[PDB]
């Protein structure tokens, strides 16, 4: 009985409305180009064209709910998990001080478009707080992304 | 949602502009 993998595809479904500020089913380089921003700055409306034109499996010029999954598999395939969580941790720590904050985890949040107390960022400190310093560290950040 | 899950989309982010 070989089973399949859409269990992990479910997930995905959840986030692409996060994506598409529109919840029209499609991403365009214009929406995206504001998370660009959130992450340093806005690439330019002819270089975002490049970018889908080489994952539009059907050249109509967005990244439609099966395309986008399509891409994520065949990224991280030809990267490592490594190299995404370095990126992803120097995004947090925005002041770069060697570790995040309770305020770094909620500008974050906010900015992607989800509404949470100050007590939800501090529970997301107490997952990865294994010393108790009340702060997630570069070594408990790691651990717990790479417990299993 | 668990914090996992949440950071392999952060991931995603760095990548998109990497190209
Ligand atoms: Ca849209
Ligand atoms: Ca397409
Ligand atoms: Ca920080
Ligand atoms: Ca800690």
């Amino acid at each position: 009985a070989d089973q399949l993998t859409e269990e992990q595809i479910a997930e995905f479904k959840e986030a692409f409305s996060l994506f598409d500020k529109d919840g029209d089913g499609t991403i365009t380089t214009k929406e995206l180009g504001t998370v660009m921003r959130s992450l340093g700055q806005n690439p330019t409306e002819a270089e975002l064209q490049d970018m889908i034109n080489e994952v539009d499996a059907d050249g109509n010029g967005t990244i439609d709910f099966p395309e986008f999954l399509t891409m994520m598999a065949r990224k991280m395939k030809d990267t490592d998990s490594e190299e995404e969580i370095r990126e992803a941790f120097r995004v947090f720590d925005k002041d770069g001080n060697g570790y995040i904050s309770a305020a770094e985890l909620r500008h974050v949040m906010t900015n992607l478009g989800e509404k949470l107390t100050d007590e939800e960022v501090d529970e997301m400190i107490r997952e990865a707080d294994i010393d108790g310093d009340g702060q997630v560290n570069y070594e408990e950040f790691v651990q717990m992304m790479t417990a299993k | 949602g668990g914090f996992r899950r949440i950071a392999r989309l952060v991931g995603v982010l760095r990548e998109w502009a990497y190209r």
